[PDB]
């Protein structure tokens, strides 16, 4: 009978339609309520006293800024309670006490500033919390302390500046955990005790200046980040308490040393992209380590691969290499599912035939600004399909045309000395390519 | 009821799969259940020399029955945003599979 | 203006653990004026540090609050708040009180 | 075993069209039918394309035959006749739906 919307299943819609209250008339039971995008600053006493049956109620966008301690009372099936983008300048902690069986509270989007020490307490059902884009300025380790069975916390967003020990030491049943975009500068070393079941934690865009010590008391981690971090050093056996790790984002930050067996017994990475460790000397001795599908290196002193690389790296499929000082390579065959290669900007002198021999599903090879003096005829011809392949900028006196008829995209950019040409009836698929010398080009 | 066709919340990390962004904490929800009718498959008698779906099947499914289209905003490197876009269940209810 | 803002407490006598005052302008939020807990300790805010005070008659729960030389700033709609467990620590918050009164209005012109 | 799971029973009946008299049989047709023990779900999958496709991942399992045969039936008539065919069912499997 309201101006707004209803729906069939006991729900009932009443967004953006303008209210200043709640809407009465409606049926005593209602199972949803929905009143986001209306324009009510307040919650009266006797509020919800016409809903008894409610279970989901939403107020996201009201703009509320007062919550009467006894407005919510009477809703004790109520389980799901979105507050976000109002004006609420701390966490309603007697309005909501009342919720026996509430199990998702949302409150980001607000100003709270200020988190009252007996807050959520009594709220035994909870399991979701939102606090993000407040200006908190600390964690609320005791208002957290009386949620035990809280199973996801997210605190992106805030002002947080350092995490004391202990602060989540009750929340043994949280599973999903955000702290980004804050300027958290110090964790202690206890400050994660207690999460034996956390399975995601995000500290990404803080200001962490060491690496964290606390993440050894996580033995359930499955994804972790930290990127756009000021962490410089990753120093060894960092993961060695998370052998359960799949997903790290370390890929912004001024890295100049990790650890050579830094990424070590690690059985279920997948993405492992360095980029700027100059420092590094050896290749990471990632023994365990067989489920990768991309492994980045880029920036260092790496003088040499060994020769184990993908014989134990099976399911290696993006190989990157660039920059770095390889001199030689080692031979690739048990590569199977090598899709691309990128070894440009390196000191690369030769390829020999035995070099990319056995490579099957290869699709990308790059060899740019190199110094590759010679290539043997047969070096090419093992490999099955081709699509790119660039040899620029290298020292090639000649360039073998077998096994290079399914190419397509071909480079030899400034490989100057290399007199002797090309022709059309080797490579046929080429529609793209640029060589040295000039009008080299004439017959295609 | 844990037996019977009802609706699940959960939280989900959402995180663009590339690009430098922000993941955000959504809540979702699952429809989650056993329909109370037994799957039931029938051979069929046919006089026709032609081929037919040599079965008559029934297969009762806990799905969605009402939908809500729901988007949210990410914020990614360079103050460049984009839009991600799922559907909100509401309800559930046990329906024909092949239907 | 020689203003006082009583206040009454009829539901139970012996000493809540903290009692306010709070001001609303019209629609906005609820920011507080002052506060006094059990011991005697007080708390004004920085809008409010010298023109007001706040004081109480614990054994009758009268609780005044004193207004002189009110500022034109100084409209708005007061409200009498208290509570009575100590699981807080006593402050200028408007969702730490569990009893909230009807309030008054004060409208200062000149 | 728990009965309420998929088994295969035996039902009979008789076959006769009426276009061409004929005088019927007993035929055993075999049946499957039951409940699969796991549950049926349905999620919400998040896209960051500008339109989604699919947008429910569902997986809801029924038993229905993996083996079966082409059994012929002379159904003598009238004196002209015909060759029955029916697909006559000997085991039960639950399997996903949608495949």
């Amino acid at each position: 009978a309201a101006p707004c919307s209803c729906d069939g299943d006991r729900r009932v819609d009443c967004s953006g339609k303008g209210l200043t209250a709640v809407p009465e008339g409606l049926s005593a039971f209602t199972q949803a309520l929905d009143i986001s995008m209306n324009n009510i600053t307040q919650l009266p006493e006797d509020a919800f006293k016409n809903f008894p049956f409610l279970e989901e109620l939403q107020l996201a966008g009201n703009d509320l800024s007062f919550i009467h301690p006894k407005a919510l009372s009477g809703l004790k099936e109520l389980k799901v309670l979105t507050l976000q983008n109002n004006q609420l300048k701390t966490v309603p902690s007697e309005a909501i006490r009342g919720l026996s069986a509430l199990q998702s509270l949302r409150l980001d989007a607000n100003h709270i500033t200020s988190v009252p020490e007996d807050s959520f307490e009594g709220l035994v059902q909870l399991r979701h919390l939102w606090l993000d884009d407040n200006s908190l300025t600390e964690v609320p380790v005791h208002p957290l302390s009386n949620l035990p069975t809280l199973q996801a916390l997210t605190l992106a967003l805030n002002k947080i500046s350092s995490i004391p020990d202990f602060a989540f030491t009750n929340l043994s049943s949280l599973v999903v955990l955000h702290l980004h975009n804050n300027k958290i500068r110090s964790l202690s070393q206890h400050c994660f005790d207690g999460l034996d079941n956390l399975e995601t934690l995000d500290l990404n865009y803080n200001n962490l200046g060491e690496f964290p010590q606390a993440i050894k008391a996580l033995p359930s981690l499955k994804e972790l980040g930290f990127h756009s971090n000021s962490i410089s050093v990753i120093p060894d056996g960092a993961f060695d308490g998370n052998p359960l790790l799949r997903t790290i984002h370390l890929y912004d930050n001024p890295l100049s040393f990790v650890g050579n067996s830094a990424f070590h017994n690690l059985s279920d990475l997948h993405s492992l992209v360095i980029r700027g460790a100059s420092m590094v000397q050896q290749f990471p001795n990632l023994t365990g380590t067989v489920h990768l599908e991309s492994l980045t290196l880029t920036g260092t002193k790496i003088s040499s691969i060994p020769n184990n690389l993908c014989q134990e790296q099976k399911m290696l499929r993006t190989l990157d290499l660039s920059y770095n000082n390889i001199r030689d390579l080692p031979s690739f065959n048990g590569c199977h599912a090598l899709e691309e290669i990128s070894l440009q900007r390196n000191q690369i002198y030769q390829i020999k035939e035995g070099t990319f021999q056995g490579l099957i599903s290869l699709r990308i090879l790059d060899l740019s600004r190199n110094l590759i003096h010679e290539i043997h005829s047969r070096a090419f011809a093992t490999l099955g399909p081709i699509t790119n392949l660039d040899v620029s900028f290298n020292e090639l006196t000649s360039f073998p045309t077998e096994g290079l008829n399914g190419l397509n995209q071909l480079k030899l950019v400034g490989n100057f000395k290399l007199k002797e040409a090309l022709a059309a009836k080797d490579f046929v698929n080429l529609r793209s390519l640029s060589v040295p010398y000039a009008y080299q080009c004439c017959a295609f | 009821d844990p037996r019977r066709c009802m609706r699940h919340h959960y939280v989900d990390s959402i995180s663009h799969p590339l690009y430098k962004c922000s993941s955000k904490m959504v809540l979702l929800a699952r429809c989650e259940g056993h329909c109370s009718q037994a799957s039931r498959s029938e051979p069929l008698v046919s006089f026709s020399t032609v081929l037919k779906q040599p079965f008559r099947s029934s297969c009762h499914c806990c799905r969605p029955q009402t939908s809500k289209l729901k988007a949210l905003r990410l914020r990614c490197s360079g103050g460049m945003r984009l839009t991600a876009t799922y559907r909100y269940i509401l309800s559930c209810h046990c329906e024909e599979c092949n239907s | 203006g020689s203003l006082r803002l009583s206040c009454a407490a009829s539901g139970y006598t012996y000493s809540p653990y903290c009692m306010g005052w709070f001001r609303q302008a019209p629609g906005k939020a609820r920011e507080g004026v002052a506060t006094v807990d059990l011991d005697g300790s007080t708390i004004y805010a920085d809008s409010v540090k010298g023109r007001f005070t706040i004081s109480q008659d614990n054994a009758k729960n009268t609780l005044y609050l004193q207004m002189n030389s009110l500022k034109p700033e100084d409209t708005a709609m007061y409200y009498c708040a208290s509570r009575t467990r100590a699981g807080v620590t006593c402050g200028l918050n408007w969702a730490i009180f569990s009893y909230w009164g009807q309030g008054t209005q004060v409208t200062v012109s000149s």
